[PDB]
């Protein structure tokens, strides 16, 4: 089965539940009803300015299934999405502590539907 | 979460579309053929449910009960109005039908629940 | 001699072409000598990017006689003298309640915001035909020719037959986006109720 | 339908159809549409009495042709897109009775199965004793028979 | 020549004698088909209820249509063995079959005991009308 999932070809649609866009300027102030954000509360990664300056951001929730299924973790997405996109964009994921799996994923400094065009990029060819 | 709908202008009655304020930080609908804003009730702005939960019974009307060539059963009764026969039938659509789920419509006139078991 | 039904829409899957589903209306009216004129409702498949870095989401796209170009039902609907959004999105989703296929024709309804007027879109019908234009003049009679004779003949060929052409459109349109949905399921070729 | 079964405005071959899933009701009054004769049920009744079959019986003295069956709203054409909302049933001494009931609610009551056959194919004895491919080389053979 | 100049002494012919059966065979295949039968109505009503399990590898409908096929074609394999357990070496379609010469076991079951499953494209009969194959059966009729 290991091999099998390092043989198949897994793209992030195959392994996303769904996926929205936001405006949340205020970080600390999230209105996802999420409490996680205690990372970017005391993250000392770029605050904002020139870097989550972005107000609108990418929330993708994954399932659980699939996630187990293909033997992955969180990191390693979000090391793949890095990996594939730079210092241009910014990942926060979530802990195993509820099934909801949350990616956040900010523009580190055309203009909103931007977000959408690399959400669609993001899902075709990631090749987790 | 849920879906998002296409705003609409007052005047033109054209489609608004999202964007930025710079001062107040806060989302706004503007029109591109005239001038006007509206303030945005939600941050999100754009869905995408690719795991397709969607809730059958909304697509499902009451009028199917109508239909002869639809089997009928009175081993499940209406849970409204306690009627005994109601008609059963798969989901009848794409983005489904790899599952064989019933869907029960209650025949009794006037009623037309449906539910699925 | 068997042959498809005319006056009926069909939604058809071009699997191999660039389209992913694409609907069809051999539209023939009875006792009329000219022949059947077939109208494509189309949608661009693409599923992820348009081959861009803005063109996300699937546009609708018609064939209609005598145009040789790939013309958007925005512009159509525009032409047809129905300048709102609103009221296009009327005549083409009956329902204001379901978010889901709003956002479905938004990409369509996006692709086509620079065209505003029934001068323009008529003018834009005109660009690309079987029989070119000369200028702005002769050109929006063409494409009005075209839209008053050429296609859905089976509605009207009237002056006063433009909304229930528009109406009949919309339902082309509505049609593929319910089996883009597959809230209703795809239409079969050789079903013989699609014959005559 | 109530129309149809007295001929007052509607034609015999025009067809009704009321897509009950989605909200829709067309009406074909085409010239190619293929149709074929069928029974109606109303009830698990069938409306093709005995009181018809006596008139029928004595034709040339009554003058009680087919089409007389067909103005009395016993029998009616049904066409392939019509057949797509029609509970048909095969024959009334099984679909009728009532048992460990299969639907109970027909329509439509096929006349004789052996009329779904063709003209080269209704002269073959017992063809469904037979493989189809053999029937299939009957009908190919018996446009061919000498006489 | 001289295997056909005995064959003249011998004689070998085919009838309706060699297709027809005792009635304990046929009542064997007849208890063979009704007991798959509710088999496969059972499985149905299992399938209904989301109490079918999918197999590791495919939908649920497939899970549903490898049991539905699994079990017809058992029924059709143990009615053709029942059939050709009662020839009575006299059969002439045993005759033919044993020497190899015309037919095969196949043959000996669908024209004594059951034809079987009908199959287009290598899988069953296709819902040509709106969810159902003949307008004489209810939609959504997935049994034998
Ligand atoms: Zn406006
Ligand atoms: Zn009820």
């Amino acid at each position: 089965k290991d091999i099998l999932c390092r043989l198949e070809h897994t793209t992030l649609r195959k392994v996303t539940a769904n996926t929205a866009i936001y405006y949340d300027p205020n970080p600390q102030s999230t209105v996802v009803a999420e409490d996680q954000e205690w990372v970017n509360v005391y993250y000392e990664m770029p605050d904002f300015d020139v870097a989550r300056i972005s107000p609108w951001l990418l929330r993708v929730e994954l399932d659980r299934k699939h996630m187990t299924d293909r033997k992955l973790t969180m990191e390693q997405i979000a090391e793949k999405i890095n990996a594939g996109f730079g210092d241009d964009l910014n990942c926060i994921f979530n802990d195993d502590n509820a099934e909801k799996l949350v990616l956040r994923i900010r523009i580190m400094n055309d203009d909103d539907v931007f977000l959408r065009c690399i959400e669609s990029n993001m899902l075709t060819d990631m090749t987790l | 979460p849920g879906f998002v709908g296409i705003r609409f202008c007052q005047e033109c009655n054209n489609m608004l579309y999202p964007k930025e304020d710079k001062e107040n930080r806060i989302l706004l609908y503007a029109c591109r053929n005239c001038d006007y804003q509206q303030e945005a009730d939600n941050s999100c702005i754009y869905v995408n449910k690719i795991t397709h939960e969607v809730d059958e019974l909304t697509q499902i009307i009451a009028d199917v009960s109508q239909d002869p060539t639809l089997p009928r059963t009175e081993d499940h009764p209406c849970q409204k109005c306690g009627h005994k026969e109601a008609v059963f039938f798969q989901s009848h659509s794409a983005r489904a039908e790899d599952a064989m789920r019933l869907y029960y419509v209650c025949t009794a006139p006037h009623c037309g629940h449906r539910w699925t078991e | 001699q068997e042959k498809m039904a005319t006056n009926t829409v069909y939604v058809f899957a071009k699997k191999d072409s660039k389209y992913a589903y694409t609907g069809e209306c051999r539209s023939c009216l009875e006792n009329s000598s000219r022949p059947t004129s077939t109208i494509w409702v189309s949608m661009l498949a693409r599923g992820g990017q348009g081959a861009k870095k803005s063109a996300i989401g699937q546009r609708i796209v018609a064939t209609l006689p005598y145009i040789k170009q790939e013309v958007p039902i925005i512009i159509v609907f525009r032409a047809l003298g129905f300048v709102s959004d609103r009221d296009i999105l009327e005549h083409i989703i009956y329902d204001f309640e379901d978010p889901e296929m709003m956002e479905m024709v938004k990409p369509s309804l996006d692709e086509a915001f620079v065209i505003q007027e029934q001068n323009v879109a008529l003018n834009f019908i005109g660009s690309r035909g079987a029989k070119p234009g000369v200028t702005k003049e002769k050109r929006i009679k063409y494409a009005k020719e075209v839209l008053q004779k050429e296609m859905l003949p089976h509605v009207g060929v009237s002056d006063f037959c433009e909304t229930k052409k528009a109406y009949f459109l919309g339902y082309m349109v509505h049609r593929l986006l319910l089996a883009a949905l597959g809230r209703r399921e795809l239409d079969d070729r050789d079903h013989y109720g699609n014959k005559r | 339908r109530k129309l149809r079964r007295q001929m007052d405005i509607i034609v015999s071959e025009v067809s009704m159809i009321r897509d009950i899933r989605e909200r829709e009701i067309r009406i074909y009054t085409d010239a190619g549409r293929i149709c074929r004769p069928l029974l109606i049920v109303e009830k698990q009744k069938l409306l093709l009495k005995k009181r018809h079959i006596d008139q029928l019986k004595e034709r040339e003295y009554n003058n009680y042709s087919w089409q007389d069956l067909v103005a009395s709203g016993v029998v009616e054409y049904i066409d392939t897109l019509e057949e797509e909302t029609v509970m048909l049933a095969m024959t009334p001494d099984d679909l009728q009775e009532k048992e460990v009931a299969y639907c109970s609610t027909y329509t439509h009551c096929e006349i004789h199965p052996s009329m779904i056959l063709g003209v080269c194919a209704s002269i073959i004895p017992f063809p469904d004793h037979n493989q189809s491919p053999r029937n299939t080389y009957q009908s190919a053979m018996g446009k061919q028979a000498m006489g | 020549t001289v295997i056909n100049n005995w064959l003249l002494i011998e004689g070998h012919t085919i009838g309706i004698g060699d297709s027809i059966a005792d009635s304990k065979t046929y009542q064997d295949i007849q208890n063979t088909i009704k007991k798959a039968k509710q088999d496969v109505i059972e499985v149905i009503e299992k399938a209904h209820n989301n109490e079918l399990e999918p197999t590791p590898g495919n939908t649920l409908r497939q899970t549903f249509e490898n049991q539905v096929n699994r079990i017809l074609n058992d029924a059709r394999d143990k009615t053709g063995s029942s059939a050709q357990k009662s020839l009575s070496e006299y059969n002439n379609f045993k005759s033919m079959v044993v020497s190899g010469a015309k037919g095969s076991k196949i043959n000996i079951s669908q024209v004594i005991a059951v034809v079987g499953q009908q199959n287009v494209e290598g899988k069953r009969i296709p819902f040509g009308f709106k969810h159902r194959t003949l307008p004489h059966f209810i939609k959504d009729d997935y049994g034998p």
